């Protein structure tokens, strides 16, 4: 069957592991355990297609982020994740996109901007900024919440659709 | 298979690529022909079946990244000294009983992952790897760290979680650049006082140890965002500790010997959004202890010695989730009506005979658990909990439900098991979103209301050990769907 190699990048603590496990195991991880790397293979049906998702959960902290270039080099689509209560993580979004564009050596790379932790009552990132930023990249933007599962399927499935457009 | 292994080695040197990726190829023995690939700067061999590395790998002098995670290596070739430019060494998920002697000689290493191994010794030669910024020996069998740990003055993260450390060498206070120190799931009996030197320390894992106290010098780690001391032998906190951690988001003193609240007054909870104190011996919550905790939204007092609540407990207006399970509470005060921002209220395993009429003022309440109490009656005011979705009343003395129970238009879970209950109200039919109705172990329930069929989404239901003698024995012998269709007929 068809496979989609997905990579989740973003600053440390934004929710990359909680989003993946929410999609893969249908539950919210409350504890924080920093990631070096974690890989998953999960079968799912998107828009009628039975396909296999190959999710690579990368590191956000820099000291953990050794070998981040190689993980990005093999991925086909990227979830660029930031937390809406962490303005530093949203500023880093442009750094992750440029690092992806250079390791893949391509201008168009299937990519989706993700704003996590929308369940939180107070935020520090303007949704108007994220829509504007993703618009200038040519990629979609999706507000998610790994605690309430809001938008979690939307994020990964939209990325898969962006990979289809690339292959087709 | 092996066909791609030897042929892609020639493919690498023909392309003259500075990167070889032989991962997930089930490789058992790396062929010696890799000595020709001296232009390599990255060699990825993770997720294979290697048990040893060939000596010829020591020819790759230009190597900077060596990924050997998820293998079965027990040592490394002593010829790896020639890799004088190696930066990161990933050896996690292997079978090492000690750090290979050659790794203590790779003084250019900045990143070293030894996670998930059987390592028992950290030699004093670890001081040679002083350019390290990340040292992860998580999930090993290490019982002691040498004092030479203090010469890794570039460390940002020291991950020694899931080991058997009984003491931390006091020289740890010399790794000033540390922001992440993970010591959880060990056997620490105390902590060195020099821990206050790590002024950049923002994340400190101490849970699941044997600590009996916290050094007062921890007040110098004012960058800490979370203090989680779960599962220890601590009873008090040093003077002006919690007030000093001006960036603390959550405090977790669960599973300890706290018989009283920590001293400091209300000024020590002015920054936490959460507070977990479950599984202790606290006999009273101090009056006014939360008069300055204006962001505290979650409180957990489960499994303690609380027999009553403070008089100003009704002023906890910023509380969203409150857990008072497993205590000796005999009464809920009427002042509970002031907690208008409460969304989850857990009161299971207490001595509650009845509930106050002010309970109906919890407009935001979404989940109410009262399992294993002594409830003789429900207050009529439960009808005004418009936002309630889960009500757990299992194991009580309830004989009747208030007829207003049908006003719970958002109720989806109703647990009425292990009660007396002579009957359900006819107003049960207005519970539109009801989905789970547990009625098991009700020896007095000889009938079911005919209006129950109006609950369209009612899928899960248990009726084991219920007489239901007014209903036919053949209908009740079937199951939930049998009585589901039976009630639709007569109506
Ligand atoms: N309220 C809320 N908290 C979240 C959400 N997602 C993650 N968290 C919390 O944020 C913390 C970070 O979670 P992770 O998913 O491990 O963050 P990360 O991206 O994997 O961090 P790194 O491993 O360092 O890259 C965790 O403690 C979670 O409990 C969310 O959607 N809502
Ligand atoms: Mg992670």
């Amino acid at each position: 069957m068809t496979e989609y190699k997905l990579v989740v990048v973003g600053a440390g603590g934004v929710g990359k592991s909680a989003l993946t496990i929410q999609l893969i195991q249908n539950h919210f991880v409350d504890e924080y355990d920093p990631t070096i790397e974690d890989s998953y293979r999960k079968q799912v049906v998107i828009d009628g297609e039975t396909c296999l998702l190959d999710i690579l959960d990368t590191a956000g902290r820099e000291e953990y982020s050794a070998m981040r270039d190689q993980y990005m080099r093999t991925g086909e689509g990227f979830l660029c994740v930031f937390a809406i209560n962490n303005s530093k993580s949203f500023a880093d979004i442009n750094l992750y996109r440029e690092q992806i564009k250079r390791v893949k050596d391509s201008d168009d790379v299937p990519m989706v901007l993700v704003g996590n932790k929308c369940d939180l009552p107070t935020r520090t990132v303007d949704t108007k900024q994220a829509h504007e930023l993703a618009k200038s990249y040519g990629i979609p933007f999706i507000e998610t919440s790994a605690k309430t599962r809001q938008g979690v399927e939307d994020a990964f499935y939209t990325l898969v659709r962006e990979i289809r457009q690339y292959r087709m | 298979s092996n066909a791609e292994v030897i042929k892609e080695l020639n493919k690498c040197r023909e392309e003259n690529s500075m990167r070889l990726d032989l991962s997930k190829r089930s490789i058992h023995i790396l062929p010696s022909s890799i000595k020709e690939l001296t232009q390599l700067t990255e060699l990825y061999l993770y997720s294979n079946k290697l048990q040893s590395l060939p000596a010829e790998v020591g020819c790759l002098v230009n190597l900077m990244t060596l990924a050997l995670s998820e293998n079965s290596l027990t040592s490394l070739p002593d010829s790896l000294d020639n890799l004088k430019k190696l930066r990161m060494l990933d050896l996690r998920h292997n079978k090492l009983r000690e750090i290979p002697s050659v790794v203590y000689r790779l003084d250019s290493l900045t990143t070293l992952y030894l996670r998930f191994n059987r390592i028992t010794t950290v030699e004093k030669d670890i001081k040679n790897l002083s350019k390290l910024s990340m040292l992860s020996i998580r999930e090993n069998k290490i019982k002691q760290l040498p004092a030479e740990i203090g010469e890794l003055c570039n460390l940002i993260t020291l991950d020694v979680a899931h080991n058997q450390l009984e003491h931390l060498p006091k020289e740890i206070g010399n790794c000033t650049q540390i922001t992440n120190l993970d010591l959880q799931h060990n056997e620490l009996l105390d902590l060195p006082d020099t821990i206050g030197n790590l002024s950049s320390l923002s994340r400190l894992g101490l849970r699941y140890n044997r600590l009996s106290a916290i050094p007062r010098s921890l007040a110098k780690c004012s960058a800490l965002e979370e203090l989680n001391l779960e599962n220890n032998n601590i009873s008090t906190l040093p003077e002006s500790l919690l007030s000093s951690l001006v960036k603390l988001n959550s405090l977790t003193l669960a599973r300890n010997c706290f018989q009283l609240y920590p001293v400091g007054g209300p000024s020590q909870f002015s920054t936490i959004y959460s507070l977990n104190m479950e599984h202790n011996r606290i006999n009273k919550i101090p009056f006014g202890i939360f008069s300055r905790a204006k962001v505290l939204s979650k409180l957990n007092m489960k499994d303690n010695q609380l027999t009553s609540l403070p008089l100003d407990f009704g002023t906890w207006t910023s509380m969203v989730e409150l857990n008072l399970a497993t205590n000796q509470l005999t009464k809920i005060p009427e002042d509970v009506s002031g907690l208008v921002s409460l969304e989850v209220l857990i009161l299971s395993n207490n001595l509650l005979k009845k509930l106050p009429h002010g309970l109906g003022n919890l407009r935001k309440l979404r989940e109410l658990d009262l399992e294993e109490n002594k409830l003789e009656s429900l207050p009529n005011e439960i009808a005004y909990l418009k936002d309630l979705q889960k009500l757990v009343l299992t194991n009580n003395q309830l004989t009747t439900l208030p007829r207003g129970i049908g006003h719970l238009t958002n109720l989806t879970h109703l647990g009425l098991g292990e009660n007396l209950l002579t009957h359900l109200p006819e107003e049960i039919g207005t519970l539109e979103n009801l989905e789970e109705l547990y009625l098991n172990d009700n020896p007095n329930l000889h009938s079911l209301p005919f209006e129950l069929a109006l609950c369209s989404k009612l899928s899960i239901m248990s009726i084991e050990n219920c007489p239901l003698s007014h209903l036919p024995p053949q209908i009740v012998a079937g199951g939930p769907s049998f009585i589901i269709q039976f009630l639709k007929m007569q109506g």
